[PDB]
């Protein structure tokens, strides 16, 4: 449904215009949309040395406007693209962009990209509220959770340009309790802060092997190939190494298999016989048999696409008297188990899955704080509203509910914006 | 997915 209009005057952010000279390779950027007749033309990415580039006026998500004088709204993608090729080498073009429509964004999630982003006022306004005598805590948390990750990277960028200090070092100095857990939670990259949230996991022979599931049994690969890199960038050491040194037996070697992110891509074609397949060979590896045949499991669930599992999953109820979840919590024991139990829930329904562990997190006395931060933090891009949805199906109450009984202060205020809505 | 380098 993107939001979409021929008129300028139906425009919602700040224009720039631009001058880029043709260069032997081109301008230096690349554009998409413009199959639906209504639909804008956005800038996806920029070559770095290029035109488009060392000009510095050009950013990604940019709706192009007007081209030479001539407007291109609702102009087809190929329409375009002849504009820019028709004009010789030496030759420059006018580019009218608008800065404030979004692109690949999640459509379910909760934290959206602010239109009218300002990172020199962002980083201005959190300078003052950080240097407020009794630190103006309303401030920071009104900005940082209205504002996309990304867009978090920016104010960084800002605020460090002009105290000559990190943003997550002042904030750092500035906050405290779980307040402070959060915040810096939010600072991060979505690999780095896996990343960290996994380091923090193997701390020492006492492993947090629940925290340690939960990110290597949810993310995907795509994510999956961002946190080894992040990982090794950070720590100097590989993922899987860690993970080998603070894991031992079948849930060690189920737990390097998944953290490899090489499963296989979801597939165009539905193959029925596969999944028969599979269905049988996890009923023979277990139910059927007296022990268990974790190998077979770890391979099957780890390597099919999610799509597959999900069929292989419920084609495993024809053959076996319990289902999929059923025959984990019999065959295996432990942290085996617990680690196949998430795993399997991540495929059947994912949203489910992290409502569930809100819950967990929330229901008895206290709060599992940690849990409920990293949920809130790492989802709050991806899936949230699905998140919620799911909780208030399941549990009649909504998540913002269960949120607001269960923390206080601006602590709750941040959560309660990271979930979204008034309720 | 319409995508053109420029
Ligand atoms: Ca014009
Ligand atoms: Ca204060
Ligand atoms: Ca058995
Ligand atoms: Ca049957
Ligand atoms: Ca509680
Ligand atoms: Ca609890």
């Amino acid at each position: 449904k993107p939001f979409f209009t021929r008129n300028p005057s139906e425009l919602k952010g700040k224009f720039i215009h631009t001058k880029l000279r043709k260069s032997s390779r081109g301008f230096g950027f690349t554009v998409v949309g413009g199959d639906e007749p209504d639909e804008f033309l956005q800038i996806k990415s920029l070559v770095l040395d290029g035109p488009a580039a060392l000009d510095g006026k050009m950013e990604t998500g940019d709706v192009i406007v007007s081209v030479n004088d001539t407007c291109v709204l609702g102009h087809t993608h190929a329409q375009v693209v002849k504009i820019f090729q028709s004009i010789p080498i030496g030759a420059s073009v006018d580019l009218e962009l608008c800065r404030g429509y979004p692109l690949g964004s999640s459509a379910y999630g909760s934290v959206k990209a602010y239109t009218n982003f300002d990172a020199e006022r962002d980083a201005l306004n959190i300078e003052t509220a950080i240097k407020t005598k009794g630190v103006d805590e309303v401030t920071i948390v009104n900005i940082l959770t209205n504002r996309s990750n990304e867009q978090r990277q920016d104010i960084a960028f800002a605020y460090q340009r002009r105290t000559k200090k990190e943003l997550a070092s002042a904030l750092k100095s500035a906050l405290s309790g779980h307040l402070e857990t959060v915040i810096l939670g939010l600072l991060k990259t979505p690999a780095q802060y896996d990343a960290s949230e996994l380091k923090a996991s193997m701390k020492g022979l006492g492993t947090d092997e629940d925290s340690l599931i939960e990110i290597i049994c949810s993310r995907t690969n795509q994510e999956l190939q961002e946190i080894n890199r992040v990982y090794k960038e950070m720590y100097k050491t590989d993922l899987e190494k860690d993970i080998i040194s603070d894991t031992s037996g079948d849930f060690r070697k189920l737990m390097v298999a998944l953290a490899k992110g090489r499963r296989a891509e979801d597939g165009s074609v539905i193959d029925y016989e596969l999944i028969d397949q599979d269905a049988r060979d996890l009923y023979d590896a277990g139910v059927k048999r007296k022990g268990t045949d974790v190998p077979k499991w770890i391979s099957i669930m780890t390597e099919r696409s999610v799509p597959h599992l999900q069929k292989v999953f419920d084609r495993y109820k024809s053959y076996s008297p319990y289902d999929m979840l059923e025959s984990i919590r019999k065959e295996v024991k432990g942290d085996l188990e617990n680690a196949f139990l998430n795993l399997v829930q991540c495929i059947q329904n994912k949203p489910l899955y992290f409502a569930d562990r809100l819950y967990d997190s929330m229901k008895g006395k206290g709060t599992r704080d940690k849990v409920l931060i990293r949920i809130m933090v790492s989802r709050s891009e991806v899936d949230m509203l699905k998140i919620r949805s799911e909780f208030k199906r399941k549990y009649g109450k909504s998540l913002y509910y269960y949120i607001q009984q269960d923390t206080k202060g601006d602590y709750q205020k941040a959560l309660l914006y990271l979930c979204g809505g008034d309720d | 997915l319409p995508s053109t380098t420029l």
